[PDB]
RNA sequence: AAAACAGUGAAAUUGUGUGUGGACCCGAAUGGAUCGGGCCCGUCUUGAAACACGGACCAAGGAGUGCACAUACACU
């Protein structure tokens, strides 16, 4: 069992989630932020594009220092990047989802990605050797990942 | 609820209007967390509000005691005495002119029933009488 | 005695509270307002207060302490039979001849409202029977028809207390 | 549309004003008094005539009450203005706006 | 050295949603621009907002006690 961040009917809506994934937490919440609200074809497009160097992932709350970039301007921003290894998993997530609709008796169009929330895993310990004798962290920061798209009243 | 005192009735209203809603807060609890907000006096060297500088915060003084008659009565104009057993009730039978009584909270639904009803006959005020007992 | 008494109750003796309860009242009982002097049977006055603020309308009688009765001219001015606190009247020099016949009572016009009344007006015999009589002191007067269709206005370009009325 | 009409009424019937200041001395105020200046109104044996009369403030853009009411209570300086009591105290946004005098005395206690 | 129940599950700190603000406190208010007053605490010091020192944040622990010998007071 889990209990899901939020309440949606479970007629005319599909979920999934995972925990402890091994992936980037700061880097998940960039992705995640853009494709919210977003029609689940379009967001699979979008990610093919990030994939290919084509298309960027813009960045808002963890972007200091980041590089300024011409593909930025689709988002009225100019601070973009390109986190592959997020930018895989997500993808494969999303595509799973429309395994689902499909044989849960939905239409493959007009789905909507209501909710999505990235969380922090605990860390896992490491350790570096530094001058003059000393040895200091350096430590890994996992994921937990929820998501539910619903139809379309139109 | 919505019940008054029969002998306060026509006065109740001036007498909760006039209630301060003044609060003492602790020095500072406004800065840091592990400072609670539960009044202490200051007794620093320096300190700006043992000093009584205009545009610090008021402390706490006999002053703004309330009236001797006004003081521990109730918004509906009793006074309240707590209760646990049928008991109890007995000794408000001469008092229901200006006491009313509190059911304590870890009495259980079977024996307040028994309290409730002997509340009716006797004629006394109960001021937590739902409670519980709404199912 | 029992154990929840002997100590809570200990507080106060209750039984002095009705003394307090008196006094008390007593302090925030309202001040008393003076009926005025300075009205009589026929005079015009000008509403200061209300859905009929600025029409002249005619003083008939006190009612209930300070209330007072006055009509308008249904067919002058369409504003019929009503109650109004005294103080709420601009008094002025001008004084008809009428007199009545018994006492009548009607609506008060009070100082906080809602909507116009624009439409739905009817009359009684007692409205039409005043106006019959108030309206042949006017007739055989000058211009006194017109006046009491025109709206007051005040003076924008001098202290009020300087003009007479 | 009554708003207009409203207006019209008391336009017809009151003297203008307006609200300029609480009372207050060089370093702290006091809310609970505002002081308002009479459009011809300019000496203070003229002001003293209007000491005990109802004022109103009308506001029709509120959305809890339309008007608030008051009495004033007393001269204030040599030039002709006056000091001023309502039902609740005035916020400094209302500073500068138009205020009705209204040409009837009431009590301290009616407000 | 650490490590009790496969109970309960606070605070610091993080994500999402909904609201309110641009450091915050006190006094007084609006439909709405805000008005007035306030320098950072603890400590030695003639004198601290100091270009004096200690303090990143939260929980839990953390400092006038026991005996002997004379003593003044209150009570038996």
């Amino acid at each position: 069992a889990h209990k899901y961040s939020c309440d949606i009917s479970e007629a005319t809506s599909v979920r999934s989630q995972y925990n402890n994934i091994k992936i980037k937490f700061k880097n998940t919440r960039e992705v995640c932020n853009i494709i919210k609200t977003m029609e689940l074809n379009k967001a699979i497009a979008y990610l093919n594009d990030v994939l290919r160097f084509k298309k960027c992932i813009p960045v808002f709350r963890f972007a200091k220092k980041c590089g300024r970039t011409p593909q930025a301007k689709e988002f009225g921003t100019d601070k973009g990047k390109w986190p592959v290894k997020s930018v895989a998993f997500v993808k494969k997530m999303l595509e799973d989802l429309l395994v689902e609709a499909e044989k849960k008796g939905l239409g493959t169009s007009e789905l909507v990605i209501k909710h999505i929330q990235v969380n922090q895993a605990p860390k896992i310990y490491g350790r570096k050797h530094g001058a003059f004798g000393r040895i200091k962290p350096y430590n890994k920061s996992p994921s937990h990942i929820e998501v539910i798209a619903v139809k379309r009243e139109h | 609820m919505d019940i008054v005192n029969p002998s306060l009735s026509k006065v109740i209203d001036i007498i909760n209007k006039g209630k301060s809603k003044k609060q003492f807060k602790r020095f500072q609890s406004w800065r840091v967390k592990r400072v609670s907000e539960s009044w202490r006096k200051p007794r620093g060297i320096d300190n700006r509000m043992r000093r009584k500088f205009g545009g610090a915060p008021d402390m706490p003084g006999i002053g703004y005691k309330k009236p001797n008659a006004i003081r521990f009565l109730l918004p509906n104009g009793y006074r309240k005495i707590m209760v646990a057993c049928v008991k109890d009730l007995e000794a408000l039978i001469s008092l229901n002119s200006f006491y009313c009584a509190e059911i304590r909270h870890a009495v259980g639904s079977k024996k307040r029933i028994e309290i409730l009803e002997r509340a009716e006959e006797l004629g006394i005020l109960v001021i937590n009488k739902e409670g519980k007992l709404v199912k | 005695q029992r154990l929840n008494i002997s100590n809570i109750k200990n507080y106060y003796t209750a039984d002095d509270i009705p003394a307090f309860a008196e006094k008390l009242l007593e302090l925030h009982k309202p001040a008393p307002i003076e009926l005025r002097t300075d009205l009589v049977q026929g005079n015009v006055v000008v509403v200061l207060e209300g859905e009929y603020a600025s029409y002249r309308v005619v003083y008939l009688s006190r009612t209930e302490d300070n209330k007072a009765l006055c009509m308008g001219l249904p067919s002058i001015n369409g504003i019929g039979l009503f109650e109004i606190d005294e103080r709420f009247l601009l008094r002025t020099s001008i004084v008809l001849d009428i007199r009545l016949d018994k006492k009548y009572r009607a609506k008060e016009s009070k100082r906080s409202f809602k909507k116009f009344n624009t439409k739905e007006k009817v009359l009684t015999k007692e409205e039409n029977d005043i106006e019959e009589l108030l309206l042949k002191e006017i007739e055989n007067e000058k211009f006194m028809k017109k006046y009491f269709e025109t709206p007051y206005e005040i003076n924008n370009t001098v202290d009020f207390y300087e003009i007479n009325h | 549309m009554e708003v207009i009409k409203k207006i019209e009424l008391k336009e017809r019937v009151c003297a203008k004003g307006t609200l300029y200041s609480h009372k207050r001395s060089k370093k702290n105020i006091y809310p609970r008094y505002s002081l308002i200046t009479i459009e011809n109104v300019k000496t203070r044996e003229a002001a003293m005539k209007y000491v005990g009369n109802a004022v109103e403030l009308f506001k029709p853009e509120s959305t809890k009450e339309e008007s608030i009411h008051g009495i004033i209570k007393a001269v204030h300086g040599r030039s002709g203005a006056v000091r001023a009591k309502f039902s609740r105290n005035i916020s400094p946004v209302e500073m500068g706006s138009k205020v009705y005098i209204k040409l009837y005395k009431m009590n301290e206690d009616e407000i």
